[PDB]
């Protein structure tokens, strides 16, 4: 086969922030009476944007929906944007930065923005599971990449 | 007489409080903060498999 | 029994929470060209529900409009709902407590929830002014009068 | 009352909101007045340090 | 003025702000095993500085001691300060404003700061019950008589 | 419900929370009339504690000092502790999961807490930049050996 590793990048976070936030609990008063067995649905989307030369913003649209059978618990959708300055690589490697590494960097902050709304909405603290977006791109890319040869040499 | 007109010549109510703003062990057991709370915490963080790396 | 010598009325919070959050930074990447505290304007709206007699649920929806120049900076909106126990009182002051005084309890929680989302967009420091919800309805029902006699009720 | 004691019943002037306070061309008094202050945005975060704002 | 008719009485808040914040969870993951009502005690105390000429700085030290069982759950302490324009009142009420009324204003924000941090520590949300600050000092004065208790008043 | 996912590293978030929150502005009133240029000193101190078999608490002490010379603007600290059930790994993998990966999850929560605290003391928006812990700890690890890039039909 042919292992196509991404090399010679440049990555500099200019600014991470929320462009869009959405929390919903319109059923709130009576949804606290409900048996807490939520069907929490984690959904991920990535939209990159060329703001300037070697300046690309990426937005991670994370959508969380929890439903207690027929009655919905809450909705937590946060479009965690982040202006980045990317360079060194183009094409599939550009797509590996913007469509994998960049929304991966945005995921701790997307998670937290969601989590905080849930706890403010008096639901038990909801933490999204760690998603390796680099692995998600690797799937479409070729499913072939590996580094590591830890040899202990020390006297 | 500058910031507005009214009060300038007074004490600081007591010397500080001279009582302390809380429930005294006497007759009226006023203030009950603990009778107001949500009291709920149960979460199952659904893990998503992929690979080793970082967020 | 409400017919003895005791402290006037009885009030008891049950649960406070956020129903709904929205934060839209429509010109987000480019509106950061504007380095000043945006033109802020507060806009309140309210909705309610009776869960019980002696216990009412009220929602203070707070919205902050903010714009840098001629373009919108951010639109932040919280709905702070809460179950409260309003008992002992009678006449006007009874439903006034859940209608006016309880939104005033919910206002600080709504206020910090706004400033959280502002901080997430990394926009200038937003402290909302102390707005009494009662004051607007109080000036609308001002022409009435009612100087009562010095005699205290009980819980 | 059932939940607490006996307030008889707690209505809200026929309808809550839209009676006076409402998002419409018919606003009451109060709101946007001499209260609070706009500070700044200045984070001043130069790498992992700032400065001294004297004189 | 020269009478109990206050008439021109003015009370404008200039600025609210936390001059001190503390929140500790000493037994945190050991104590989370205890799912029930946290035994909470609220201990308030007032502080201020007589600046005078209608300027008074007032601080409200709000302290929580919460415990699950025989060990500590969470501790919290917030010195919520603020400058208040007090005027147009004479007699007892004159100096009594800064020692009861002005701290009572600070309590919405005091409780808010605590309740937020309680939920940030993944502890059961704590809504400190809204009490008459005047009544805590007034309890001391009503500690001589304790009689009365009539029959069920019909009219 | 269906946790049959068996790979290298069994990483599971339990909850991210604040074991400590602090914000001290003893100079708060007097500092608001000063020209705002503090020595915004961002500190990151991380530690771990093994609670049980494959159960590790990681804490992220994030301290922000702000001084306009010898003038204190404020002091702030949030020790964002978080329980993580981690298995399957050891050595440098374990050291890096605790050293960088977990503190990076704690950081957005710790950041929101601090900037909220700064906002509570009503100082301007002080949001700290995204500091990649996995970058800082990349220098450390233990053994200097992790190269690869060789044609291999696997991932």
């Amino acid at each position: 086969m042919s292992e196509q590793n991404n090399t010679e990048m440049t990555f500099q976070i200019q600014r991470i922030y929320t462009k869009d936030i959405s929390f919903e609990a319109p059923n709130a008063p009576h949804v606290f009476q409900k048996d807490w067995q939520p069907e929490v649905k984690l959904d991920l989307d990535t939209a990159s944007s060329q703001l300037a030369d070697d300046v690309y913003e990426v937005v991670l649209r994370v959508t969380v929906t929890a439903s207690l059978g027929e009655e919905t618990a809450f909705l937590c959708e946060v479009q965690q944007g982040g202006i980045f300055s990317i360079a060194g690589i183009e094409g599939t490697q550009m797509a590996h930065c913007l469509g994998a590494y960049c929304p991966n960097i945005l995921f701790p902050y997307a998670r937290e923005c969601i989590t905080s709304m849930v706890s403010r909405g008096t639901f038990p603290q909801l933490n999204l599971a760690p998603v390796n977006f680099d692995a998600l791109f690797m799937n479409y890319l070729q499913q072939q990449a590996g580094e590591g040869t830890e040899e202990h040499q020390d006297a | 007489g500058g910031f507005f007109k009214g009060i300038d010549a007074l004490p600081l109510t007591g010397q500080y409080t001279h009582y302390a703003l809380n429930k005294k062990t006497g007759k009226p057991d006023y203030v009950t903060d603990s009778a107001a709370s949500a009291t709920a915490w149960s979460t199952g963080v659904k893990t998503y498999n992929g690979a080793l790396g970082v967020d």
